[PDB]
């Protein structure tokens, strides 16, 4: 825009043509049984799927020819070759750069871009684990061997930690104090600030800004967050009531550093890494593939609402919680609407009697979810940062807000609009009599439910669904303005 | 029990302005003209679709807020050029930005950051060192202009903090020159005791209204509090809408003898209404044909014109929200009120408090203060007061009910063109 | 004439609808009129003598009419004087300012612009060291400096250090000054400390005799201030960003990636502690000298100056703006020359 | 015209000139988009398989239109609410697909082709009255000749239209069009011109109409591609529109529900005739090398899940197989078991517990040397494929057919033809889009 010759029409036309060329190139490369694993106006990263460098050069020449055929003046060059590539983002990868020495022989050199960890408060255990994982990935071995070696090392580290064979110096975490410890607004959640306050309280050399605090997270029988259970090493050696919190050191130190490099491998997830380390996977559980498997619009009800909270209602009479996740409960002729009988067999109270209370609880839950959405909590997508802030910064990358803790990753909403929309849709679903009858219910069950003795329940369910429908009618996520699209 | 046996009924707990008799009387809304302040921007009068905020839209709204306020201040101060906040500065430069906290806790003098706008700084932030600033008063989300230096390129050191510039007051037309002084009774929720749902304080206030016959009665929410112990634990045998309808019927029908224009302002604590700010007006009640011209369902915030007198009002507890975050070098409420007036927004705090849901497009469209109001009603959990901030009479009438005990309301007299003494008298009185 | 007023951009009359070229710069008019495309050999007919010196240059001439300047062709470029500059500063916790405490300069007097970079990249060098305002020198600073057998000058104040630096820049008269973050840090700090210590003749940093210092960067940027007018300032940060990809463009990363060497960074708290022993002070000065050497080596290895010359010749702009980077006019001049050569009314510069 | 209807949808066929202005729901948006994608894919498949004038083409297209509830037949009753709804569907869905099919020239061409085909079919189902109505509503102003004028130019008309018999000609009615619209007919002298008007039978007119339609549609697609930046910012519609062309439009197999009981001993037998080639190959490799690479492991295992193998069953299967070489029980428990468990779980990226569809196998994860996954009809050299088919003793003619289809990149159709040959059924009665579907149909034929 600042250009002396700025011409918005010309720039728009050039950009549009560039888009067309890029998409056509993707189609061509795909037709050649190869994969375009990245593409930008400046470069294209293609998966040759070959183990020979000569065939790689042949495929590059063929791709250049195919592109030039449709665009004569578009001259392309090969900028590099990678033997192996772990890719998380352009500017975020590990690779074995190939320099060909001639005559079919080449030399490989490791190249890590964007894998440095901004946070420096990491125990040597996690650093060594990450180094080993990167060494295994950047070896010329196949995928299966790499995964087997990674599993071996992770199980070994977990067993060593749980057996207390790990040198204590490797549990130490060093963090720099950028302020006076009392001046941190989040001092409660910060362990190094806790240790600095303790050090100052002792009466020795007071720790001011610029000082490095070394601490180890220890279990002391306090039922307090890991931040509060942060102790200096000497205190751990002296008290005799302090033990290293191995679970913390495996879940919060090793697991992130390892999963930030291993999760991209297909077949490995955070849960698998947790299992290998010896933790509980329960605590750790692409649009193209989704389209290839049905897309977001053709999901089953169970998969569409699997992350949504179910409707909890406490019986006024007995006080037992009732979880509602469907309009109907039971099978066969024993099937009845969920709000007909209490979940406690000894309780004869019918929740359908207290439908005013159900309405009020529904409104309170809707308010709770709307408040959660408008809280605007953002979390850094980087595993090694996981910065949580309410403040949205005006500094944006192409992908969204830039995290101001590490300055290298995007902030993602903790409770996005889709989450709230799906929650409201689920609350509508658990009260949709007609939909349940048509889709969820079977034939004999449908016949048993499509008679009298349930008309009153049907009317009450319709009234309850009216509330969620009213709320959804006021949501901008559930409406598409076709005027704005087509003009 | 405790409320019904109180002994300080009718006590004047605070006074301001011309002394008046022990009894106040009004015109019963006879020669009264109440409307919404006709400014350039259209008012919020109907529900707007919400629950769909794009982070890009929030970024744009915040950036344009900073840019617009900075443009007005630059014209006012004859500032030559703004400089990018992030760039190093060996010599003194003027920088426009908004204040924030480097962490999630409460702001302190060592955790201040300045975030620039997209036009001059590409949205970049910079830490701020307040060691060389002799006097300051900063809260998060405050748009400021500062002269300072950044020698290390990593820490901005302000040397001057430009003062705020409030909007000009309203210049009333002569159409209301001959109108008499108008009486306004303002009360804020909760209206029922913590352990009851009978609205006894509301009945007492309605009796007071019929007794004194004010010209306007401004009732601010909540009317069915979400924090009421009965509401949270689900002990109510009737729907929320039914209770609210009963309350509104009580208010409207009970004020029939007084003939007083009722201005109803919703609250974020209204369990029956849409939880979003700016809050749209109530729309679940249809007044009878004999009360249509008397009842005004307005939005939160609201700028009302009463015979030329501009009254700003908000149900949101602005003072409590900003007192928890304002940092000063050395009256705190007066400082916060001046901050609100100078920022020219009914909610300048960013990020907001944990108890308010903000739709930022609606905030941009419906929270700008058109002018500096003659009277500014700001109910708060803090103590009641009547303050004069830069010529604006800021009234905190407290809340009608304070837990188990009765609370307070306020009554004031407004006349356009009086003496700038548009507020003849004001009093915080007990219920 | 240029002394007459300037017509409004939106000027319109009954007979004419628009006015083009009202704000065209004198330099642009000259370059497009005489078809001067980048650095070249120019012949001046009927040169005059300036009444009083206007520049800090050895020789001066004046041409009354722009038509007297013609472009000679096909001759080889001459050698240029290149000065690689590094400086050590310390932040003052009380005054919140950076005090220049050391400067090191490496000078090559015959630097080619069309040949290969010389080996070694420099011929002479000088260094100036100062005490940090009540940080007295170690007992035997003079003896150690003399034993080092170097061109080290000890200044008793920052004012004397700046005066010495300006005198040396005047005497050497470098055509190119190369540094790292020179536009953004070195020049700004130099000017601030010159106007703070009240050092006369700041313009010796440049080549024209200027009385008033340039306005702060504002929107244009640090580069577009022209502090060293008439000298080509090469910031290897911008040149590296244009010519080579790196993880970061701090000097240490560039040294690691381009020269395959290791660069030692003296922590800020150690710079002021180096005034306890003469050995430590000499180590700090040698670190500054090594930094200057690294800057010059990176410049030579990337071939920044020959590439800048070729880019300027192809585009046909001023070389200083070629090496400034950013929003400076580089290819706009290519288009301007083409359109002027094809009878076009080029657009007015945005204002 | 119940509540909120109007004269916005006069006729069934339309040129799709005026964009919709309504506010629809996201669910309606997605349903309409997917439904019209199914319709267009059915049109393409039927066009490849059959001749567009064939009666089989018409019957199958009518069946698809009825199944997806799109307007295809007129109704001389009135604008019934239901009818209105259908027409609204058509109108909105079309434009949605425009937004989906304007990014790349290839896509554009595909869209245009399918749309034209559909339009032609619908025109072919229009009664003369309805036809004229249409030609009027769009200001095409083509006149149907009178009977008297027809008799007046009887001989000229007889000699104008190729292969028109006297009585058959008496049974036909022509239309009068300006000659500027019948360029392609007049140029080779296959339609009579009188006083600046061509007399086009009921068969050629569709051609002119289609020409106009195509022009308009191409222009529209260009404009849509020009207005793309405004839509990319709407995340809600980005996953759909950016990937609609690669959207699976079959049934779901993630939830087994009632898949029957399969004994391991049966599996080998299935590989004879019920497993599609993609799976058959993997089975063979697993029984030869006693091992499969990640890709294959996933593909095959998920297929097995789809055909009803239970978690325990799968664990046994894989266990034994790997144990027959370079693997011991402990190894299977430490490295591989978790894989199978996740395959049978409901947590992951939806590519871990969902059986892969034909498109997933064809357009994703191309096999490398030593990898035996993927679609043989796509990822195997044509000659090699021919050899394989010969090894299966499929009749030569059938082989030729299959190969022709493969040359057209109609891989799924090739597989379908193979199925039809192996089971000796002229018509399979289904459209192949998932290997598990393949298996199920085979078993239905037993
Ligand atoms: S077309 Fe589908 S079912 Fe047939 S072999 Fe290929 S992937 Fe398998
Ligand atoms: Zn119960
Ligand atoms: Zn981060």
């Amino acid at each position: 825009s600042y250009s002396r010759f700025y011409a918005k029409p010309l720039a728009a036309l050039v950009t549009h043509q560039g888009r067309e060329i890029l998409l056509h190139t993707k189609e061509m490369v795909q037709k050649m049984n190869l994969e375009v694993i990245y593409g930008d106006t400046d470069s294209i990263m293609i998966n040759t799927n070959c183990n020979n460098l000569e065939e790689v050069f042949k495929l590059g020449n063929r791709v250049k020819s195919e592109i030039n055929k449709s665009y004569k003046l578009l001259e392309i060059d090969i900028d590099g070759i990678f033997k192996s590539l772990l890719l998380l983002k352009k500017k975020k990868y590990a690779a074995l750069t190939v320099e060909p020495t001639g005559d079919g022989k080449y030399v490989t050199k490791q190249e890590l871009k964007g894998l440095d960890i901004v946070r420096r408060d990491w125990c040597e255990l996690a650093k060594q684990a990450g180094n080993y994982v990167i060494s295994q990935i950047l070896s010329d071995q196949p995928r299966d061997s790499i995964v087997e070696n990674i599993q071996k090392k992770l199980t070994e580290i977990g067993e060593n930690v749980t057996n207390g064979t790990v040198p204590i110096t490797q549990y130490e975490i060093n963090k720099a104090l950028t302020k006076d410890p009392q001046d941190y607004p989040d001092k409660k959640s910060l362990p190094h600030v806790h240790v600095a306050l303790w050090i100052n309280s002792q009466g020795g050399r007071k720790v001011k800004a610029g000082d490095t605090i070394s601490y180890v997270i220890c279990q002391d029988g306090s039922n307090l967050s890991a931040s509060q259970r942060a102790y200096a090493q000497e205190q751990l050696q002296k008290q005799e009531n302090l033990s290293i919190d191995t679970q913390y050191y495996l879940s919060q130190q090793v697991h992130p550093v390892v999963a930030r490099i291993c999760e991209p491998i297909d077949g490995i997830d955070s849960a698998l890494i947790a299992m290998w380390l010896g933790l509980d996977p329960s605590q750790f559980r692409d649009e193209e593939n989704d389209a290839l498997l049905g897309g977001p619009s053709q999901l089953t009800d169970e998969e569409k609402y699997r992350d949504c909270e179910r409707f909890k209602f406490f019986c006024p009479k007995c006080g037992t919680e009732n979880i509602y996740d469907n309009v109907f409960d039971g099978s066969g002729l024993q099937i009845e609407p969920g709000l007909k009988r209490c979940s406690k067999p000894e309780c004869d109270a019918s929740p359908l009697d207290y439908v005013i209370q159900v309405h009020n609880k529904l409104l309170l839950d809707i308010r709770r979810y709307i408040k959660k959405y408008y809280s605007g909590w953002l979390v850094c997508e980087e595993k090694t940062c996981q910065n949580r802030t309410r403040r949205l910064p005006l500094s944006f990358s192409r992908n969204g807000p830039i995290c101001q803790a590490c300055s290298k990753a995007t902030l993602r909403s903790e409770y996005p609009e889709k989450a709230l929309y799906t929650q409201l849709c689920f609350y509508r679903f658990i009260f949709d009599w007609d939909y349940a009858l048509e889709k969820v219910v079977s034939e004999q069950e449908r016949g048993h439910l499509k008679k009298k003795l349930f008309q009153e329940s049907e009317n009450q369910y319709k009234k309850l669904k009216s509330t969620v429908d009213q709320v959804l009618s006021r949501s901008g996520y559930s409406e598409v303005n076709l005027s704005k699209l087509f003009q | 029990q405790k409320y019904g046996s109180r002994t300080n009924r009718g006590e004047v707990v605070t006074t301001y302005g011309e002394l008046q008799g022990t009894t106040w009387n009004g015109g019963s809304g006879s020669n009264t003209n109440v409307e919404l302040f006709t400014s350039l921007d259209e008012p919020l009068t109907k529900m707007y679709k919400f629950m769909f905020q794009k982070l890009m839209d929030i970024r744009e709204v915040v950036s344009i807020k900073i840019e617009e306020l900075g443009a007005s201040l630059k014209d006012h101060f004859q500032i030559d050029e703004f400089t990018s906040v992030s760039l190093p500065a060996q010599e003194t430069v003027t920088v426009l930005g908004q204040i924030g906290c480097d962490s999630n806790g409460k702001l302190n003098s060592k955790s201040v950051i300045l975030e620039g706008d997209r036009e001059h700084s590409a949205g970049m932030q910079v830490p701020v060192d307040l060691s060389e600033l002799k006097d300051y008063s900063l809260f998060p989300g405050q748009v400021v202009i500062m002269e300072g230096t950044n020698s290390t390129g990593r820490r901005f050191v302000p040397t001057k903090l430009y003062e705020g510039v409030p909007l000009p007051f309203h210049q009333p037309s002569k159409e209301f020159e001959e109108c008499p002084q108008q009486m306004v009774i303002t009360a804020c929720g909760p209206f029922t005791t913590s352990d009851t749902i009978t609205y006894d304080a509301l009945k007492d206030l309605i009796d007071i209204v019929n007794r004194d016959r004010p010209d306007i009665c401004i009732l601010l929410g909540p009317f069915l509090d979400a924090k009421h112990e009965q509401i949270e634990n689900l002990q109510l045998t009737v729907t929320f809408e039914d209770v609210f309808k009963r309350c509104l019927k009580m208010i409207i029908e009970g004020t029939r003898p007084s003939g007083c224009h009722l201005v109803i302002v919703p609250s974020l604590r209204d369990v029956h209404h849409d939880p979003v700010y700016p809050q749209p007006p109530f729309s679940c009640f249809e007044p009878a044909k004999e009360d249509k011209e008397r009842v005004h369902f307005v939005a939160d915030p609201c700028t009302l014109s009463v015979n030329g007198v501009v009254i700003g009002m908000t149900s949101t507890d602005l003072l409590f929200h900003m007192g928890a975050e304002e940092i000063s070098s050395s009256d705190r409420f007066s400082r916060i009120l001046r901050h609100i007036l100078t920022q020219r927004s009914y909610y300048p705090l960013y990020p907001p408090n944990e108890e308010i849901n903000i739709d930022y497009e609606a905030l941009y469209s419906y929270t700008p203060m058109p002018v500096t109001p003659d009277v500014f009603i700001v109910p708060s959990e803090l103590r009641y007061f009547i303050k004069d901030v830069t010529g604006c009479i800021c009234i905190n009438p407290g809340r009608l009910t304070k837990g188990l005990v009765g609370g307070t309301y306020a009554r004031f007299l407004v006349k356009s063109g009086a003496m700038r003494s548009t507020c003849i008298s004001a009093q915080v009185v007990r219920v | 004439s240029a002394d007459s007023p300037q017509l409004p951009q939106d000027l319109k009359g009954e007979t004419f609808s628009h006015v083009f070229g009202t704000n065209t710069s004198s330099l642009e008019l000259f370059l497009l009129s005489r078809k001067i495309k980048g650095p070249s050999w120019l012949e001046i007919k009927s040169p005059q003598l300036s009444s009083q010196p206007m520049s800090w240059c050895k020789v001066e001439a004046v041409v009354t009419r722009p038509d007297q300047v013609s472009v000679v062709k096909d001759l080889a470029p001459p050698p240029v004087v290149v000065l690689s500059l590094s400086m050590k500063t310390v932040q003052n916790a009380k005054t919140h300012q950076n005090e220049i405490v050391a400067i090191a300069a490496l000078v090559h007097h015959t630097f080619p612009l069309d040949k290969a970079p010389p080996q070694p990249p420099f011929q002479t060098h000088f260094c100036v060291l100062s005490k940090l305002n009540d940080c007295i020198f170690p007992y035997d600073y003079n003896e150690a400096v003399k034993q080092k057998n170097a061109n080290i000058e000890i200044a008793l104040t920052e004012r004397t250090l700046l005066g010495f630096f300006l005198a040396k820049i005047h005497k050497i008269d470098p055509d190119v000054i190369v540094g790292h973050d020179i536009y953004g840090f070195d020049l700004e700090v130099l000017l601030q400390r010159i106007n703070s210590c009240k050092v006369p003749f700041w313009s010796k940093i440049g080549r024209l005799r200027r009385s008033v210092m340039p306005k702060l960067g504002g929107r244009s940027g640090f580069a577009e201030r022209n502090a060293a007018c008439g000298r080509i300032i090469c910031d290897i940060e911008i040149s590296a960003k244009e010519l080579i990809r790196c993880k970061s463009y701090h000097l240490s990363e560039l040294v690691h990636q381009i020269l395959k060497a290791e660069r030692v960074v003296i922590p800020p708290e150690n710079i002021r502690n180096a005034y306890n022993d003469s050995v430590h002070l000499l180590y700090m000065l040698e670190n500054t000298w090594i930094d200057a050497k690294f800057i010059l080596q990176i410049m030579c290895e990337l071939n920044v100056l020959p590439l800048a010359l070729q880019i300027t010749n192809i585009a046909g702009n001023v070389m200083s703006r070629t090496l400034m980077g950013g929003r400076s006019e580089r290819n706009e001049y290519l288009l301007l020359h083409a359109f002027t050569e094809n009878n076009f009314i080029v657009p007015d510069k945005p204002v | 015209t119940g509540d909120r209807k109007g004269d916005l949808y006069p006729s069934s066929l339309q040129f799709y000139q005026h964009p919709p202005t309504e506010n629809i729901s996201l669910i309606e948006f997605e349903t309409f988009a997917i439904e019209r994608l199914k319709l267009l894919k059915a049109v393409e498949n039927l066009g490849v398989s059959y001749v567009k004038n064939s009666e089989e083409y018409s019957k199958k297209l009518e069946l698809e239109l009825r199944k997806l509830k799109f307007p295809y037949r007129p109704l001389h009753e009135e604008i019934s609410d239901d009818v209105y709804d259908l027409r609204r569907k058509d109108h909105i869905s079309h434009f949605i697909l425009r937004l989906a099919y304007c990014q790349s020239e290839d896509l554009r061409r595909w869209f245009i082709q399918q749309e034209m085909d559909l339009f032609k079919f619908r025109f072919g189902l229009l009664t003369k009255e309805s036809v004229q109505e249409f030609l009027k509503l769009n200001d095409l102003q083509y006149v149907a000749i009178s009977e008297d004028e027809k008799n007046m130019h009887k001989e000229d008309l007889m000699n104008s239209s190729f292969g028109l018999s006297l009585t058959k000609m008496e049974d036909t009615e022509f239309y009068k069009v300006p000659f500027q619209a019948a360029l392609d007919l007049v140029r080779p002298r296959k339609v009579f011109l009188w006083r600046g008007f061509a007399f086009i039978p009921h068969k050629d007119i569709v051609s002119i109409v289609l020409n106009d339609f195509r022009a308009k549609l191409s222009k529209a697609l260009a404009l849509s591609a020009r207005s793309l930046p405004v839509v990319q910012s709407d995340e809600r519609l980005q996953p759909l529109l950016n990937h609609l062309s690669h959207s699976y439009i079959g049934q779901d197999f993630s939830s087994q529900s009632n898949t029957g009981k399969i004994s391991l001993e049966q599996i080998d037998g299935f590989a004879a005739k019920s497993f599609p080639l993609c799976m058959r190959q993997l089975h063979k490799s697993l029984r030869e090398n006693h091992h499969l690479r990640h890709g294959g492991r996933m593909q095959y295992g998920l297929f097995l899940k789809g055909i009803g193998l239970t978690l325990e069953q799968a664990l046994q299967f894989w266990r034994l197989e790997f144990t027959k070489g370079k693997v011991d029980s402990e190894k299977f428990d430490k490295v591989y078991a978790y894989s199978i468990r996740h395959n049978y779980g409901k947590e992951g990226k939806r590519t871990d517990y969902t059986p892969y569809s034909c498109m997933k196998v064809i357009l994703s994860n191309p096999p490398s040397q030593g990898d035996y996954h993927g679609c043989p009809f796509r990822h195997s050299d044509p000659e090699l494929l021919k050899q394989k088919l010969q090894s299966f003793k499929v009749p030569s003619s059938g082989i030729n057919q299959i190969l022709e289809l493969v040359k057209g990149m109609h891989y799924q159709l090739a597989c379908q033809k193979y199925f039809e040959l192996t089971h000796s059924v002229d018509d399979c009665g289904f459209s192949l889009n998932h290997p598990n579907q393949y298996f199920a149909e085979s078993q239905k034929l037993l």
